[PDB]
């Protein structure tokens, strides 16, 4: 088998990583690859393997995200725990243990608990706070499955997870088997400002869904990244709203939530997500970056919320790439770029049980269940878009396409690959450092 | 070292390749003498040398691969492995 | 060297293979011990015999305790039952029954007699005739005597006759008479909530569960002599004889005189402890009853024999074989278990603050051997996983198959009844308790009667040494598993399953709650929050050094506390003693909430609805409170974030 | 290196020497915070200010909690008081008072007015005129408002007017008006016993301590305008003015209309914790009120300033100076302490099972600075030894002498009153609590009034920085001593002295008990048995390794439990909440037993005597039960041997 390397360890709270890393940086630059004959660090005459290995040739910094369980992997910790505890697993594989779905911050956790009781017991709920933290909670092994958009199917797929079931957005008799095409991403501008074009976005305000998503981050900042060619973005925009960025920015400054919850990427941010980004546009925004399906769902009293009750769609228009304003009903003449559907990811060993359970769960509580108020609906929410997108019909079975790259596809993986030197998500840094 | 009350943390690793290509993982193998002529599966009753208790390429991989073939009682592990080899 | 689990298993099979229980059960039926009322001289002779044995086995400390209680015994004037004619001119005797019911009221009543099949509330609601101003007759079974007398008292009857008949109890003679107590709830009833020592000056206080009507047992031929004057027909839904009838004729009506006196006697509990090596503070209690109104072979002889030989095996195994238990072990022998188990309840109400959270498991050896066919277990769910492992290792006495034959054995486990001593431990003190029998499909026919003796026992069960060998082996497994290692073998996700069942049941009425203005969602979030608690603690066992001991102490205290936190903090422990929300009595428990909410849809205006709002608030915050107290500290709790 | 005790003392004097409290007390009286009712917008501004500070001091975790309570606020119609003539032809106004009493009943009453000096039971028993069907007027002092209204309700009066006069309160103007609550007991009164969250659905429930008569405060010139029509003479035993009189004239009689509405507001508690290094599970709570009806300089500004600067000193000392506390520390800031301290009582009734036996000391910073002359302390006796050591090290602010001037200071310590927040901690949850003031001989004159501000404060106390410097130094000493070392500095022989005092008092009636047929001797043996308990545990500290930690854990759990075991297990915690037998309320406590036994010799047939037998039984076995539970295990107990 392969094993991870030896590691300098130190305590967590007392520290300190930086000082050890400076000292061993000067050590590796002087003494590693025979720059000095008068002293060697990796070989010694008194004995071999002293203080370090002999076959080492240099030192690599461990990222601050990666703790020991993420360091060793999952198979190695599982094997060493079955070996300490002394259990040979038989596992005949007939029935399925209940799936531990993951939630986040008191609205997902509420809904998830209600679904845990309305199912007979096959679904149980464990909550995290941000979505990166929950993906890590799937890797080390407390949480089983999660639904998340394609920009996080890229990260979690790079960390070693597989997508199983996809979400459908189109109503059909054969929706459960047909692989859909993928939704479109647009940018919505006011009618009150008709001066906005794609050729001039500089110094004018913006609204994003969340940092790292498809329609809020990858599709905008890829096509923007060709034109600006700078990695920072709070210089190109005067100010905007993109939650999940760092607190020093103007991007977290213009956002809504309070107190201490501004720019925090959960539902406790008022401008988070699709409907929150649209509310950013309506209240304080110049351009927003959402899916194409946002405006007919927030137009005309479809929300009982007041600010969405008063609005109309013939005002709020979408702009193009060449600069020509296209009306709202035609999105296909000018979409920014396509985005793949949201998909449910899990670990590889639970793929059969997540598959068999969720196909059972979509039949009982899915889209044919009318009388939605008072009884339980799995997909209908109160436009917070929680656990699943609110307009999903069914969830498609994926055969022959279960990886991150085959699911997401070539143009999108190329797009995030163009964006890849600017992504600041620390979990991506950790899952890249694990690679040789 | 991860366990409580120790609460340690891994901070600096090390690579084994050349500087042209760093490699973080390394392999675990089992060296023997020429013409000893014995298979891996029936390796009981032989002399084994381990680099330490709990170490990676010395302990966890060989006992893990040899593990389920031993009869009950398997706990504690050192008693069972001690009865597997003849010292 | 050290000893691990499989050594202890094979050594208990070796050492338990040799001894013979049959002579000891024969010895406890000798002419020197054959009548054993509570507080009689024979009880003190067996008492000083058992204490002499515990001194002889060289236990670490043997100690004796005594109480002074008030029981109900017979007097000189015979209590009797008579057909009285409407003319009143002449009198017909039925019998002068040898049996008496404990804690009945000293009175005499005349009136008509109505058959009342089991006296269950369901069996009273389907009754044809009105029950007021009349005497009821019931047959023994399906519930305790006290719930029959309490139900017939609630429907304003004036007296209760209790018999046993051919279909349920096939016995050759129709003449034997039997015994029972009629106190709803346990304990010495003239000291509720506080113990009966000399320290408490004996104040005037009276429990609520005592009936106010005369109760009397009759024989079967006495019953048939009554059915000579009875008329009507038993329904075919009742599995009964051909001679039973419903009501009494218009002329004749019965009369029963019951005279019983209150005696004040001396209870003598006897204890013996083996110490522990790792920590001697925490301990598991193994108990057994010691006295019964008849000879008491299968009622009190079997448990006392398993107790004595079990103490000999563990004391011998610690002294010679080098077994080192991590926790201490208390053996107990209790007098007057027959009058509603007052030895256990006085010992719990006496030393509550001393064993608050120290003691962590009770095991009951009482009535272990009745039948040879089936295995029936009843426990608090923290022991369920434990029982399942034991059921896979102990071989059945008749056939060579293991006990674990059904995989859904956790669904057939039923509630701890009020007569058992595990119910005061679990329902009152909050200690996980277990009780198990090799039971037969039909009831054991002569259990509290004058016939119960070793001859009829060994005629019933043809081989006794292998069966009691097996039950002693099981009760050995529970003690060795709990005390051999640093990890307690209690399991809390079973409680999680119980919560799931409750909420599914309450979900079936969601429409009603939705239209009272109440929302049910907070209890959903309560249950799910309990799941995050137990999952967090399972991972906390995941990341700990098992050989290190201080970090296992802080986690084992949480495991021992997760039983205690289900006790309601909001009820008075003197008013309503059994305050465990899953298995208790009263209005604060969870099936009382579900029951009242059923009477909401009954719509006859018999529910309360402010009581329902209070019950949902307190039950919701009790589940939520235990869920917060399991998972971490105060600041690590998250609400609304 | 490590730090020992004297380093922590000199370092707290060095770091506490620099900072100035005067600007912060001036800042909490700014125009952005000057009215602070419960749940107003200014309270939320100060709330997010304090949470912003606790975030800025880099504490280990800062968290916010919120409740929804029901308080009593004013409405549009002015509540007023009027002399009504017997003719009724014309109406005379006294005043439209700015003050109002919380939790008074919305009503209007007419009738005669009787002076009722303090409304104490002793002051009602010596009253000349009958009190039924009439309105009483009392002067403020010596007891809480709620006990005045409860006593005058018990003697069937119909209304209460409350003022403050010249002899007790010398203030220049006679015009200012003040505030009080009249709820007997603490907590949100519409949720007794259970917390006021969203989880409990808000059921209809009403506490018992709420009065049913209108209560109103008046100014002093309003009082003198009433005394224009009054007549009689105040007795010379009353230290009062020359203008007071007794009863109202035969013609004229007063009328008061009080209109108050029940508002439902949002309480916002704010917390912040420093972790611990040895064990972070156990923690000491330091609290402070935050809102008051007037400006609240000395009522809520001083405690909040000591809280903020105290948090800055400990957080700074842990972060930079290398102090490592063995136990964690929780800082608290509580809203709506003015309406009977509902932040503390909702936080205790909310998270009772979470801090059951984890939390072990509460310290109250509230009302710390009133006077400059005297030092007055009030605590649970486990802290007494602690306080005595602190009183020998903290130098007085005016003179250079130490605080420890009297050796019999333990005899002048008086009972925790109901208005203080230490009383819900100690009486309800069973946590040892302390509260201390630099008090003056006379009362602080304008405490709940509209005048209380920084100007009148610094005019009263001419140097404030040294005084608040001293009180912050004392509250620093209590925290450093409890958390610096592995040995808790609680002391239990003080409880032993308390028991001695009780039994000496009861011994003075031994003849009466001897002739009821009761024997008093079992309580003698109870007290002496408690002495053998605490002496045994003192030797157990004698024979233990102090540097070893696991053997100190098992003993420190017993020290933390000896407070909890004095709570009666026999009363309902929802019916009568304060259930600590030494310092509680109701009929189960010890001075209630002694009081009822005094009414036995009164011989007017007003005592109960079956209640007395129950009280002696339960109090005797509670003392005995704590004494057994302190000393060792179950088997190590000896009774009758
Ligand atoms: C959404 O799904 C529907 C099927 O329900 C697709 O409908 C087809 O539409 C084309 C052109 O309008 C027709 O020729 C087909 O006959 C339809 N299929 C049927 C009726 O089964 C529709 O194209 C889908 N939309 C998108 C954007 O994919
Ligand atoms: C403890 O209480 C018991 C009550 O059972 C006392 O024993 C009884 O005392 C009365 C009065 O002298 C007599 O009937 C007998 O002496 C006892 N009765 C029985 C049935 O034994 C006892 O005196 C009390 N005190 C002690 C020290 O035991
Ligand atoms: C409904 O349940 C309540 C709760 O027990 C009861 O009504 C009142 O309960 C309080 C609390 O014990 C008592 O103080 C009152 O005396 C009860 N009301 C009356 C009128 O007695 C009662 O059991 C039920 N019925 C009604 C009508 O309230
Ligand atoms: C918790 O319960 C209270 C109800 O007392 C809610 O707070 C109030 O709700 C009522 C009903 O709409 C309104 O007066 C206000 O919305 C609230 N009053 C205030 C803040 O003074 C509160 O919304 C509930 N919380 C949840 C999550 O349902
Ligand atoms: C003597 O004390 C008792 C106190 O318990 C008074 O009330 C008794 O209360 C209990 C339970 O609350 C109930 O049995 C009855 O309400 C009362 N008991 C009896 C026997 O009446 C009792 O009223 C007091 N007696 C006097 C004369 O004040
Ligand atoms: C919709 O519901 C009906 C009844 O529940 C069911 O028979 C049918 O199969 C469902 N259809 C789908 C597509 O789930
Ligand atoms: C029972 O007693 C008599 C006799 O049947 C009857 O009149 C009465 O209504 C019944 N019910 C009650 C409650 O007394
Ligand atoms: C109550 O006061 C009235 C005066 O109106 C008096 O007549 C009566 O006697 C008083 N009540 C009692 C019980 O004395
Ligand atoms: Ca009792
Ligand atoms: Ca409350
Ligand atoms: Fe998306």
């Amino acid at each position: 088998a392969q094993v991870p390397s030896h590691t300098v360890v130190a305590r967590s709270m007392g520290g300190k990583e930086d000082l050890i890393w400076e000292l061993l940086n000067q050590a590796q630059e002087h003494f590693g690859k025979d720059k000095s004959k008068e002293f060697q660090l990796f070989s010694s005459p008194h004995g071999k393997d002293l203080l370090f290995k002999d076959s080492a040739h240099g030192f690599l910094k461990v990222p601050p995200r990666m703790d020991a369980k993420m360091y060793l992997g999952y198979e190695y910790v599982t094997a060493i725990r079955n070996l300490r505890e002394g259990t040979c697993p038989e596992a005949p594989t007939d029935e399925c243990k209940p799936v531990k779905w993951c939630a986040l911050s008191h609205h997902e956790r509420l809904k998830c608990d209600e679904w845990s009781v309305n199912s007979v017991g096959k679904i149980e709920c464990v909550s995290a706070e941000t979505t990166e933290d929950c993906i890590a909670k799937i890797m080390n092994g407390e949480a089983d499955a999660m639904s998340l958009d394609g920009g996080f199917v890229y990260i979690a797929g790079k960390c070693g997870l597989v997508p199983v079931l996809a979400e459908n957005y189109n109503k059909s008799d054969n929706c459960e088997d047909t692989p859909e095409a993928g939704y479109f991403a647009v940018a919505v501008v006011k009618k009150s400002a008709s001066d906005l074009t794609w050729d001039n976005l500089k110094g004018k305000k913006s609204c994003h869904t969340a940092v790292g998503r498809t329609a809020g981050w990858n599709i905008p900042m890829g096509l923007l990244y060709n034109k600006i060619n700078h990695c920072r973005f709070d210089e190109f925009f005067s100010e905007g709203c993109a939650p999940g960025s760092k607190k020093d920015s103007s991007l977290c400054k213009l956002c809504m939530g309070s107190g201490l919850n501004l720019c925090e990427p959960n539902n406790k941010e008022g401008y988070y997500g699709y409907t929150g980004a649209f509310r950013c546009l309506v209240e304080k925004g110049d351009v927003a970056f959402v899916k194409h399906q946002t405006v007919p769902q927030n137009t005309g009293g479809k929300n009982p919320d007041p600010w969405a009750k008063n609005l109309n769609e013939k005002d709020y228009e979408l702009l193009c790439l060449d600069g020509t304003r296209k009306p709202v009903e035609e999105y296909a003449n000018c979409h920014l770029a396509r985005a793949p559907n949201h998909a449910v990811v899990t670990r590889k060993d639970k793929e059969a049980c997540v598959h068999k359970i969720l196909r059972q769960q979509q039949h009982l509580f899915g889209s044919n269940v009318t009388d939605c108020s008072g009884n339980f609906c799995l997909f209908r929410s109160e436009t917070k878009d929680l656990l699943f997108r609110d307009d999903t019909v069914c969830l498609a079975k994926l055969h022959d396409r279960n990886t991150y790259e085959k699911y997401l596809g070539e143009e999108y993986v190329k797009a995030v690959g163009n964006l890849r030197k600017c992504s600041t998500s620390s979990l991506l840094e950790a899952c890249t450092f694990r690679r040789p | 070292a991860y366990l409580a009350p120790n609460n340690l943390k891994p901070v600096v690793a090390e690579f084994y390749g050349s500087k042209e290509d760093p490699q973080t993982f390394y392999y675990a193998v089992a060296v023997v003498k020429k013409d000893s002529g014995f298979q891996m599966n029936q390796l009981r009753g032989k002399k084994s040398c381990h680099t330490g208790l709990g170490r990676s390429a010395g302990w966890n991989i060989p006992i893990g691969l040899l593990y389920c073939d031993l009869p009950e009682p398997r706990k504690p592990l050192e008693k069972a492995v001690a009865n597997f080899f003849s010292g | 060297f050290r000893l691990y689990w499989d050594d202890l298993k094979r050594k208990l099979s070796e050492k338990l293979d040799s001894t013979d229980f049959t002579s000891t059960i024969k010895l406890l039926n000798e002419n020197s011990y054959v009548p054993r009322e509570a507080g009689s001289q024979k009880d003190e002779n067996l008492a000083l015999y058992v204490e002499n044995q515990f001194r002889e086995f060289k236990l670490s400390k043997v100690w004796r305790d005594q109480h002074f209680v008030k029981i109900q015994v017979k007097d000189s004037a015979q209590n009797s039952v008579i057909i009285v004619d409407k003319n009143g001119r002449l009198v017909y005797l039925v019998e002068n029954p040898g049996g008496y019911v404990a804690y009945s009221k000293a009175a005499t009543v005349t009136g008509k007699l109505v058959h009342a099949n089991f006296g269950t509330k369901k069996d009273f609601e389907d009754l044809y005739t009105p029950v007021n101003g009349s005497i009821v007759i019931v047959r023994a079974g399906k519930i305790t005597f006290a719930e029959k007398v309490a139900n017939a008292e609630s429907l304003n009857a004036i007296g209760v006759l209790i018999y046993m008949d051919q279909t349920k109890f096939p016995i050759v003679n129709a003449e034997l008479s039997f015994f029972g107590h009629a106190h709803l709830g346990t304990g010495d009833p003239y000291t509720p909530g506080f113990p009966s020592f000399n320290h408490t000056q004996f104040p005037p206080s009276r429990s609520s569960g005592l009936p106010n009507i005369p109760v009397q047992t009759i024989s079967r031929a006495a019953a048939e002599k009554l059915f000579g004057n009875m008329e009507g027909d038993c329904p075919s839904d009742w599995k009964t004889d051909s001679t039973c009838r419903m009501v009494t004729s218009e002329s004749k009506n019965v009369k029963l005189t019951v005279s019983n006196v209150l005696k004040e006697i001396k209870i003598l509990n006897i204890f013996g402890v083996i110490k522990g090596f790792v920590e001697p503070d925490h301990y598991v209690v193994v108990g057994a009853q010691r006295d019964a109104w008849g000879p008491g072979a299968a009622k009190s002889g079997v448990g006392t024999a398993l107790l004595l030989k079990l103490a000999q095996m563990f004391s011998d195994m610690v002294l010679k074989d080098g077994f080192q238990p991590s926790r201490s072990i208390i053996f107990a022998s209790w007098s007057a278990g027959d009058f509603g188990s007052v030895g256990a309840t006085e010992w719990l109400e006496g030393y509550l603050s001393s064993l608050h959270l120290k003691a962590f498991t009770y095991i009951n050896l009482d009535k272990a051997v009745l039948g040879t066919s089936n295995f029936k277990v009843s426990a608090s769910p923290l022991l369920y996983t434990l029982i399942e492992k034991t059921m896979q290792n102990v071989k059945h006495p008749v056939t060579g198959q293991f006990l674990y034959q059904d995989s859904n054995w956790a669904s057939k486990v039923e509630k701890l009844t009020l007569d058992n001593a595990a119910f005061p431990f679990l329902a009152y003190s909050g200690i996980p308790a277990v009780s198990f029998c090799f039971c037969e499909d039909t009831d054991y026919p002569y259990l509290g009667t004058t016939m119960d003796t070793y001859k009829e026992l060994i005629e019933r069960i043809p081989e006794l040494n292998k069966v009691a060998r097996a039950a002693a082996e099981v009760a050995g497994q529970f003690v060795i598993k709990l005390t051999h290692d640093v990890e307690l073998n209690l399991d809390y996700e079973r409680y999680n399953s119980q919560l799931l069942s409750f909420v599914r049941d309450l979900n079936q009425y969601r429409a009603d709650i939705k239209e009272m203005g109440l929302s049910l969602q907070w209890l959903y979030s309560a249950r799910g929050d309990f799941f995050r608690a137990t999952s967090r603690l399972t991972t906390d066992f995941g990341n700990a050094e098992k050989t290190d001991r201080f970090v296992m102490k802080k986690l084992n205290d949480r495991v021992m506390r997760v039983e205690y936190h289900f006790l309601s903090p909001y009820v008075s422990p003197k008013e309503s003693p059994f305050r465990h929300v899953f298995w208790g009595s009263g209005s604060h428990t969870l099936p009382a909430l579900l029951e009242n909410l059923k009477l909401r849809k009954q719509n006859n205006g018999a529910f309360n609805e402010t009581l329902f709002r209070n019950q949902l608030a307190l039950a919701t915050w009790t589940i939520q409170g235990a869920a917060n107290a399991l998972s971490g500290d105060v600041w690590d709790i998250d609400n609304e974030f």
